[PDB]
RNA sequence: CGACUCUUAGCGGUGGAUCACUCGGCUCGUGCGUCGAUGAAGAACGCAGCUAGCUGCGAGAAUUAAUGUGAAUUGCAGGACACAUUGAUCAUCGACACUUCGAACGCACUUGCGGCCCCGGGUUCCUCCCGGGGCUACGCCUGUCUGAGCGUCGCU
RNA sequence: CGCGACCUCAGAUCAGACGUGGCGACCCGCUGAAUUUAAGCAUAUUAGUCAGCGGAGGAAAAGAAACUAACCAGGAUUCCCUCAGUAACGGCGAGUGAACAGGGAAGAGCCCAGCGCCGAAUCCCCGCCCCGCGGCGGGGCGCGGGAAAUGUGGCGUACGGA
RNA sequence: GGCUAAAUACCGGCACGAGACCGAUAGUCAACAAGUACCGUAAGGGAAAGUUGAAAAGAACUUUGAAGAGAGAGUUCAAG
RNA sequence: AGCCUUGAAGCCUAGGGCGCGGGCCCGGGUGGAGCCGCCGCAGGUGCAGAUCUUGGUGGUAGUAGCAAAUAUUCAAACGAGAACUUUGAAGGCCGAAGUGGAGAAGGGUUCCAUGUGAACAGCAGUUGAACAUGGGUCAGUCGGUCCUGAGAGAUGGGCGAG
């Protein structure tokens, strides 16, 4: 009774989809994420994942910001100005 | 003009289960 | 007609909002001949005229923003969008003049013991 | 378990020793990188001699080394007051200052001396002001033949 | 909104409006019945704008 | 050899800078030699091949004294389409057959308002050369 | 359910669209690998997740 | 003789080893060594004529402007493009733009309720109602403003 | 009662700033094991290591002696060779374990409070004038406002200084 | 009580060069729409999968069969 | 001054042989682009096993089985094709605590229409919840929205290396 007939009592969910990290984890009773800690300020990382680690880093997703801001490094920052018009 | 064929998923199953009903108790 | 930025930036806000305001009615009529079923020649149309809308409005806010930083060019306090955006800590620095000071105890160190320019014999 | 005859040997690779290791595969890659600095210094100061400023002469401590002679840090406030140089101006001609010496003795005191003296002589001075002479300053037909002299100044040979 | 529809679409075709009902389809889009004044007649508004 | 501590004399790296290079620089990759009836009237060995130039087929089972109009440049294929190179399929459409652009001369230049100064160009830096060594 | 939010029926919607075949002009483009659609869904076997 | 069985060879199948390739990895070295409230990293959802994924981008949405280049992109259509009263395509990228959640900032997280100010319809300042824009998080520094005290006083 | 100071303390969508979160190979501050070794095990070892928390920079930290020495004396910090598997620690078992000197890479010093001297001789802010203007400054005015005598600036800091 | 570059460190980031390294069960988990498909309520776990040919020239057309499938024919130096 | 598109590696071989052996050399075939002899150098260097790892394939075997809940039959149509689809006529079951008619959680397009017969639906299918094309969910009054319940949770304060 333990098994195949307990298995049908599962009707009514325990997580959903988290706001800051779109994963299926945010525990709807406590309220808090188990993959980011939402409601905390601090997105929340250990060491003993060596690999959780690398599914969320800076190379991760889009660095809409961070592929521009290495673009405009080369040249200092440069600001205010255009090329010599033709 | 080639038409093309289709294709499906499923999940891989894994063989894990053990009854292990079967005792031999012989003190 | 191949709609150009250059020759749309010596024309008027309004002379600028009149060609938008249509462009905009022609994607209307685009998106419909779309949905009701229209030859190639129109449907292949609304990537021009999306891009002539880009332009358009890409002219507008341009200018916009040169006649908003002309307005604020001597000011003291301007927009944080006409505001130098380079890293947060390269606008958190000193300014060249304040790397620039020195102390009366340094300006008075540098005149008095200048370092010399010289050579010795081998 | 020890073998029938040999040392008794204690390795000491008891920690994690394979995540702090030091490898010197660099080791050419910084020689290179040291030698170009030093030349881009030995440019950055055009006839300046290109080791730096001249040290003194230092006997050593410690019995074992007491008998050689070495190149100490700077010349003594005493040594300089001797020699006649202010000691917020010699930093200007090259001539290495600290403070904290102290002197003892004599013969060596008399040897600084002597020493800053035989480099006050062999000093070529170029004018604060390039088209103007002036008064302590060597005249223009040495800064001509003025050149950069390479390794230590005045080296110390015991 | 019901009321940026019916005021949007009393500008691009000049039709007074007597309700719009909205639905969100399960494609995602929002489709809108705009249901016209008793004396427009969306056939002919339709036949203008060129559906028909 | 080469010394330039800069350039990649690896292989895999220029086998992936070739075959992922830009559209304009595949221009210059997909170069071809001038006719030595235009080498000695321009001073110039190759040019990036244009549209409508007229060349000859050199290398390959089209190789003859036929010349021909370049019909188009497909770039993206490393290849180029000639007028009256081409080939049957099964059912009876004809189809060009695509020459790499090393392998084929041009006969005929199509001079533009451009083609005029990447020439000119080209003969002024062999002139500069030729007094650098003379 | 039937009683759905409205982040939800939007997701399912962007799962709906993405749940379509390869379209056949597709694979006679040049750079090609592209077979069949892999990553496709059929409601009965796997569930979304959620 | 016939069947069946075993062995060897021939060819044929199942399978994909071996070899030959390699726009991938591993390691070493060099140069620089730069994120964010002017909204980061990450996530969500959208955008192609025909488009699912990857990639690119953000309602200006497989990109706008500028400059360099100088004739293509291509899977098919169609469409630009005297190549010079003017510029297809790529690359560069300094101008402009950049949806929602996110340190995430009006209050909450359903996408719900607000308050203030200024515009436009509504009105004809009549508050109503609708649309648009700008504001409204926490700590904290310098000054301003308004205040509290049978805190310490001075004079009426 | 009122008035006016000062101190202490609140309120602002007050004018103008600042912080927050991410990355984390390297670096700084704390917290901190147990596998294992000891042929068992408890002190020791693993190890001030893994995990945990906080904070940065292109390097960080350290740094111009309340130092080393016992010499005929050396003279900031950091780094390498060496000292050295040494001195020492340790059920003196297992094991652990530096520094000084010396040769090198680099090389650089300084600054306050205090004690005194000077009519606060000092600093921030707003308004206007001209420039500079895409790292918010320079010069001039303001019986313009503040900070500050419960101490601002100049000289000056142990090498002595006035 | 306070400041201070250089020599020094760097399995993250951008951009590079190299190798007595591996050569698709190897080398990163990942040469490929890979932290993807998939599993788990979650923390997390996490693959398999490179090669037609020089060029698609990727077999028109005839024929049996409902079709898959064949038999001819043709492409190619080669469909062995 | 090695071999090679006048055919390299690889693989197959009732062919000729060498060596005690590890192994090797020739011939024929297949294949289509690289390969070897010697003197030294280096190593992730030789497999029969490890209830070894990954992949592939056999005998078992056309075998076990396709047996819970009473039951099917006739004619016609579509179709290449019918025990299984559709219509009609019989006979039967469920027998209002239903095999009926509607909803909550959950699923997410499974809904509806047309077509397809490759794969799947443990026989077959002309059928399907399969596949491919397109459609479809309309609110002042039905709910959410609002209020509190058990309880969760800021500020003040306290604690805390954090
Ligand atoms: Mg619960
Ligand atoms: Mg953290
Ligand atoms: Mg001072
Ligand atoms: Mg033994
Ligand atoms: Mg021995
Ligand atoms: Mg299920
Ligand atoms: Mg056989
Ligand atoms: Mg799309
Ligand atoms: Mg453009
Ligand atoms: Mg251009
Ligand atoms: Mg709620
Ligand atoms: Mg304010
Ligand atoms: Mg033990
Ligand atoms: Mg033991
Ligand atoms: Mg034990
Ligand atoms: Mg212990
Ligand atoms: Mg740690
Ligand atoms: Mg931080
Ligand atoms: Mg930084
Ligand atoms: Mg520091
Ligand atoms: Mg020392
Ligand atoms: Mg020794
Ligand atoms: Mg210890
Ligand atoms: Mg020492
Ligand atoms: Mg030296
Ligand atoms: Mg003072
Ligand atoms: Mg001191
Ligand atoms: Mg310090
Ligand atoms: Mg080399
Ligand atoms: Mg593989
Ligand atoms: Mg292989
Ligand atoms: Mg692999
Ligand atoms: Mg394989
Ligand atoms: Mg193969
Ligand atoms: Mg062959
Ligand atoms: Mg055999
Ligand atoms: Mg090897
Ligand atoms: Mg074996
Ligand atoms: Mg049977
Ligand atoms: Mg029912
Ligand atoms: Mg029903
Ligand atoms: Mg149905
Ligand atoms: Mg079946
Ligand atoms: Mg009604
Ligand atoms: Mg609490
Ligand atoms: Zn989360």
């Amino acid at each position: 009774t333990k098994g195949t007939s307990s298995f049908g009592k599962r009707r009514n969910k325990t997580h959903t989809l988290c706001r800051r990290c779109g994963s299926k984890a945010y525990h709807l009773q406590k309220s808090t994420c188990g993959k980011c800690g939402y409601p905390a300020k601090r997105k929340r990382k250990y060491n003993w994942s060596a690999k959780a680690k690398r599914r969320n880093t800076t190379g991760t997703g889009r660095m809409r910001h961070l592929k521009i801001v290495y673009r405009r490094f080369r040249h200092g920052f440069r600001e205010g100005t255009t090329p010599k018009p033709k | 003009f080639v038409f093309g064929p289709t294709g499906m998923p499923g999940p891989t199953p894994s063989g894990t289960n053990v009854g292990s009903s079967g005792r031999s108790p012989s003190v | 007609a191949k709609i150009k930025a250059r020759d749309l930036r010596g024309k008027k806000k309004e002379e600028l909002l009149k060609q938008l305001d249509d462009l905009k009615v022609e994607l209307s009529q685009l998106r419909v001949a779309k949905v009701t079923g229209g030859a190639a020649s129109k449907l292949s149309k609304i990537r021009v005229v999306r891009k002539s809308i880009a332009r358009v409005l890409t002219v507008i806010n341009q200018t916009q923003k040169e006649n908003l930083r002309k307005f604020y060019k001597g000011k003291k306090y301007k927009p944080l969008d006409l505001r130098p955006k380079k890293t947060r800590a390269m606008r958190r620095r000193l300014n060249k003049h304040e790397e620039s000071l020195k102390t009366k105890k340094q300006q008075r160190k540098e005149r008095l013991y200048p370092l010399r320019k010289y050579a010795v014999k081998a | 378990a020890p073998s029938r005859n040999g040392m008794i040997l204690k390795p000491h690779f008891h920690k994690d020793w394979q995540r702090r290791v030091a490898t010197w595969f660099n080791q050419p890659a910084r020689k290179i990188r040291r030698r170009k600095a030093r030349q881009a210094r030995a440019r950055r100061i055009a006839p300046r001699p290109a080791a730096g400023p001249i040290r003194p002469i230092v006997r050593c401590p410690t019995v074992r080394y007491h008998t050689k002679v070495r190149a100490g840090r700077g010349f003594s406030l005493e040594e300089l007051r001797v020699a006649g140089i202010h000691k917020k101006v010699a930093r200007t001609i090259g001539i290495s200052v600290d403070p904290r010496r102290r002197n003892k003795s004599t013969e060596s005191l008399q040897a600084n001396v002597q020493r800053l003296k035989e480099y006050r002589s062999k000093l070529v001075l170029f004018p604060r002001k390039p088209s103007a002479p002036k008064k302590g300053d060597s005249s223009a037909e040495e800064l001509k033949l003025a050149t950069q002299l390479t390794g230590p100044v005045m080296p110390i040979r015991n | 909104n019901k009321h940026q529809i019916k005021q949007a679409v009393k500008k691009l075709y000049d039709i007074d409006v007597a309700k719009v009902n909205t639905l969100i389809r399960p494609d995602g889009e929002k489709k809108a019945y705009v249901r016209l004044a008793p004396d427009y007649d969306a056939l002919d508004v339709a036949n203008k704008i060129g559906i028909i | 050899m080469k010394f330039n501590p800069f350039v990649t004399s690896d292989r895999s790296k220029n086998r992936k800078r070739h075959f992922n290079a830009p559209s304009h620089i595949r221009r210059k990759i997909m170069s071809s030699p001038l006719s030595k009836e235009l080498r000695q009237k321009y001073n110039v060995r190759s040019m990036p091949i244009r549209k409508d130039d007229e060349v000859q087929v050199v290398r390959g089972h089209y190789k003859g004294q036929q010349i021909g109009k370049v019909v188009q440049v497909y770039r993206k294929k490393y290849v180029i389409y000639i007028e009256r190179v081409q080939r049957e399929k099964a059912n009876g459409t004809t189809v060009h057959v695509g020459i790499h652009p090393s392998k084929v001369v041009i006969t005929r230049l199509k001079l533009d308002k451009d083609r005029k100064k990447i020439l000119e160009r080209k003969a002024k830096s062999r002139q500069v050369g030729k007094e650098k060594g003379k | 359910s039937s009683h759905k939010t409205f982040r939800i029926k939007r997701f399912l919607a962007k799962k709906q669209k993405q749940n379509r075949p390869i379209p056949q002009w597709i694979w006679m483009k040049t750079g090609n690998k592209i077979r069949y659609n892999s990553k496709r869904r059929h409601w009965r076997r796997t569930k979304l997740g959620l």
